[PDB]
């Protein structure tokens, strides 16, 4: 087969090609191997994995939208609604993918609190992801899986890492969408949100070179969140 | 940059007008 | 399994989700059962395959202009080589299912002379992109059949329809960039979509209500290759 | 219907660029 620097070059071409199923079978593979990630290699599995469940959401989406419409024959509200079930499957075969990588590899072996609290939000989103189109019994486990994630990122995360740092701002703001869109809690998702970007502006002098612009790319992204939502 | 927000803003908005209505 | 009716229904929806290989699968099974397609049906099956083929060309593309550049590592010049072999194994897989449905169903069975054209020159673009990917021997055997099937629909087209006519025009727009492109020549490409677009605009008159925005659009297409090409 | 023409430009213009050079 392939060594890991050929599997991630590959990945790199994928990406470049927009073909994102093979970029994460590619990054797939490497993270299989074993051995805790660069932050490149780490980055490429998270673009790669956002790409291909990214594009089921719209899908789905789309389709529910769709949905959303008297149709006396029943076969094609029921067409489109079968339609669905597929999308879903595929997209929860994605996340059930993600979600082993994290739990059998990634979490457990990371070292920085960084890298800890990166695969703990992924576990989140993707744990959310699961939620936006899970049913009955099943949305309760995936709902609660995705809190524990985002709640154990978040603890630590103020605990080790200072309020403006990306990984900590972008945290803050997935964990409030969760509250808006899936707990239905508008008033705790504006609280966190308007909480994080206010520390973040307190402390602007811990800001570095390295990703002071992903930090304030962040904090716009949370200000303009809170304005979409309160209303 | 402004590409990055605006792409935000529409997958918020579709949970805002699809899911809350 | 699925009725005519509701496969058609199924491409509609993937289509609008974005899911093309789906929208091609369902419009493969519909062209399969064997019937003359409606006009509705016609444009959904080429849409569908348009879109497939063309996702795979683009691809192919990025990936030969980051072929083209110094890389001492034989293993990464190697890689993207390997990545274009696999990319074009794909693209000859989707155009060798169109050229099957063509010869097996679609251009035997075309009743007006319009069908006729457009499923001849279907079959003339899918040879082109098997030729934009082809090697030695086989470029050749594609580049024939290419010609063959654009020369058919060519002679078909002017004896049948009228120079204004969004089918007749589209032809001569592909068999040009056919000339241009894959033949080589830039003078009869050149020629023939000078004298399309001349014959076009001498015959006005011949216009109707419902293309005359496609006729338009497309001499519009014609005159702006012409423009790029000539220098 | 300008946006088919700037596809259509970009796909040739391709070509041109990296096929004849």
């Amino acid at each position: 087969t392939m060594d890991k620097s050929e599997l991630v070059q590959k990945a790199k071409l994928a990406e470049q090609a927009e073909r994102y199923d093979d970029m994460a079978a590619a990054m797939k593979a490497v993270t299989e191997q074993g051995h805790e990630l660069s932050n490149e290699e780490r980055n490429l599995l998270s673009v790669a994995y956002k790409n291909v469940v990214g594009a089921r959401r719209s899908s789905w989406r789309v389709i529910s939208s769709i949905e959303q419409k008297t149709e006396r024959n029943e076969k094609k509200q029921q067409m489109g609604k079968e339609y669905r079930e597929k999308i879903e499957a595929e997209l929860q075969d994605i996340c059930n993918d993600v979600l082993e990588l994290l739990d059998k590899y990634l979490i457990l072996n990371a070292t920085q609190a960084e890298s800890k609290v990166f695969y703990l939000k992924m576990k989140g989103d993707y744990f959310r992801y699961l939620s936006e189109v899970a049913s009955g019994e099943n949305k309760q486990t995936t709902v609660s899986n995705s809190q524990q994630a985002y709640q154990e990122a978040f603890e630590i995360s103020k605990k080790e890492m200072q309020p403006t740092h990306p990984i900590r701002l972008g945290l803050a703001l997935n964990f409030s969408v969760f509250y808006y869109e899936i707990l239905n809690s508008p008033e705790k998702a504006c609280s966190l949100a308007k909480t994080a970007f206010d520390e973040a502006i307190a402390e602007l002098d811990t800001l570095n070179e390295e990703s002071y612009k992903d930090s304030t790319l962040i904090m716009q992204l949370l200000r303009d969140n809170l304005t979409l939502w309160t209303s | 940059r402004d590409k990055i927000r605006l792409n935000n803003a529409i997958w918020r908005a579709w949970y805002i007008q699809y899911v809350q209505r």
